[PDB]
RNA sequence: CUUCACACAUGCUACAAUGGCCGGUACAAAGGGCUGCGAUGCCGCGAGGUUAAGCGAAUCCUUAAAAGCCGGUCUCAGUUCGGAUCGGGGUCUGCAACUCGACCCCGUGAAGUCGGAGUCGCUAGUAAUCGCAGAUCAGCAACGCUGCGGUGAAUACGUUCC
């Protein structure tokens, strides 16, 4: 959570749902509501449905997105322009 | 043509701060040109995020 | 006697046809001239070339350049036929090999943030051309009597055949390439 | 009087023309000079080439500077967006980044007024 | 609820030399404190971390006021003015700081050189300028709001006109 004396934030239900893969080494998409998770190398090559405020939106971390969070991905607003 | 028009061109010394001399003919006047870096004594003529995670935990 | 030149024979001249397997010693490549020019375009308007490239493509090189007037007017570049654009010098001889000992020992490593020439500059026959992007390269110039900064072109002409043979020649003369 | 190809303005304090190079300010310029010994109220003029072999070879051990500071703060940027996150879609619109407010100010990443 | 081709409104910081920065040193008032105030010591460039004294307080902590004064330097420059924006590294609060928190360090160094037509406040401890405190509050977008003291002017013929 933010400080590096009290470790990275990710929430223990999304832990729980790719260490179930992670020993049987599948690919399975993991639908989640949890924004403010923080990626760590664990998640590599995994992808996760992630809530935006109305749907889910897949997101793939590959190697580079490994030290933000996960709501970054999919954008809540919407704004195509004045005209 | 080959007279008078032409600017002075005489010998000329070139010393450099690594230890470096040698003489050309030159145009700098007194022929004491004295230079910083030369090509022996430059670089380039003799030389992950997952890691920032590791590195913070 | 430049002590580029007698570099040159001493192994350039020698290493090449055991690189290029030459039958005959009249093969061998060198460089016959360097061409440094100006191209002073923003001297249509003004007409003050004078002081900024003929006075200093003198002291950078050793002789007073020949001044190229414009062959064709061209009507967006605001250019008329007959009105100067261009300063030239061309070197051979000892001129030559005492310019180009010059530019890659003190000069050409003088460029800001500088990571080398490019290999890929060769036309098709053996011919080097890069680009300098001020006058602060040489020493023989100063920051303090010159008039606005300003960029040359120097074509290095070989009697190479091919381009990598053309490489290899300026390779063992101390061209630096990336 | 040139440091790391970035000449210095002449007549001009040591302390503040380190400054001038791209990757130094003036706590920078505190602990170049400190390190070298060179002090602070020293005019650029009255500088001696051996003490800028001191400080030409202090900075590359040390320090981060032109081209290759300048090439990393620009590959930082270019990190952002095709990672597609939202500073990345922040940069490519010139709009800014860092959850400022976007309705009455945001007049230097965006440029003058438009008017419509 | 924080969106952003734009438009208005109230403020803040500026455009510097009656100033900036560095060193030294002086003088307040009114307030807050038990899910607290944290002296002292110690570690860190710093925000802070840690240890723990004293104190429901005219007792202890908050608490060093800042302008001012004296010395040094810059020398009129888009700069040692300005501090937006952006890159990197952090601390703390909180289950959680991506959307969307504040603060600290290093780097970056935008517009701006006193503002068109217009328009506002103020008659004395006032205006102008300088800090400090409180409420709400875990933290805070506090440059707001309600207060508190510091230094401290210039003018008013006059009633024709608005
Ligand atoms: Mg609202
Ligand atoms: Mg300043
Ligand atoms: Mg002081
Ligand atoms: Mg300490
Ligand atoms: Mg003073
Ligand atoms: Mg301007
Ligand atoms: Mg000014
Ligand atoms: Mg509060
Ligand atoms: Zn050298």
């Amino acid at each position: 959570p933010r400080s590096l004396k009290k470790g990275p934030f990710v929430d223990e239900h999304l832990l729980k749902k790719v260490d179930v893969q992670n020993e049987k080494n599948t690919k399975q998409v993991i639908k989640t509501w949890s924004r403010r998770s923080t990626i760590i190398p664990d998640f590599i090559g995994h992808t996760f449905a992630v809530h935006d405020g109305r749907k889910h939106v897949p997101v793939f971390v590959t190697e580079s997105m490994v030290g933000h969070k996960l709501g970054e991905f999919a954008p809540t607003r919407t704004f195509k322009g004045h005209i | 043509m080959k007279s008078d028009i032409h600017p002075a061109y005489e010998e000329t010394t070139v010393v450099c701060g690594c230890g470096n001399t040698f003489q050309t003919r030159s145009t700098k006047p007194g022929g004491r040109i004295v230079v910083e870096v030369c090509s022996q004594c430059h670089p380039f003529y003799t030389g992950g995020r997952v890691a920032r995670f590791e590195k913070r935990y | 006697q430049p002590r580029l030149k007698e570099r040159y024979r001493s192994e350039i001249r020698d290493a090449l046809r055991k690189q290029f397997g030459y039958g005959n010693v009249m093969q061998i490549p060198t460089v016959t001239k360097v061409v440094v020019n100006m191209g002073v375009g923003e001297a249509a308007r003004d007409a003050k070339l004078i002081n900024g490239a003929v006075n200093d493509l003198a002291l950078i090189t050793g002789q007073k350049p020949e001044v190229r007037r414009a062959r064709k007017s061209i009507a967006q570049f605001k250019l008329r036929e007959g009105m100067p654009v261009g300063v030239r010098v061309t070197l051979r001889g000892d001129r030559m090999w005492e310019f180009l000992d010059r530019l890659t020992s003190i000069a050409l490593p003088r460029i800001r943030d500088f990571r080398g020439l490019s290999p890929k500059q060769f036309d098709g026959v053996g011919n080097y051309t890069f680009g300098l992007a001020e006058q602060a390269v040489f020493h023989e110039v100063d920051v303090d009597k010159i008039d606005r900064v300003r960029g040359m072109d120097i074509n290095v002409v070989t009697s190479a055949a091919t381009d990598d043979e053309g490489r290899a020649l300026l390779r063992a003369l101390g061209f630096p390439f990336k | 009087a040139r440091l790391v190809g970035v000449d210095l303005p002449r007549d001009k304090r040591m302390e503040v023309a380190l400054t001038y190079i791209f990757g130094i300010g003036r706590t920078r310029s505190n602990e170049i000079l400190a390190a070298t010994g060179i002090d602070r109220d020293l005019r650029t003029r009255d500088l001696t080439e051996e003490q800028l072999i001191h400080l030409r070879d202090y900075i590359e051990a040390n320090l981060k500077v032109e081209g290759d500071l300048r090439r990393e703060v620009q590959a930082d940027i270019r990190r952002k967006i095709e990672i597609g996150c939202y500073q990345g879609l922040r940069h490519r619109r010139g709009m800014p980044v860092r959850g400022q407010r976007t309705k009455t100010n945001a007049r230097t990443r965006k440029g003058p007024k438009r008017t419509i």
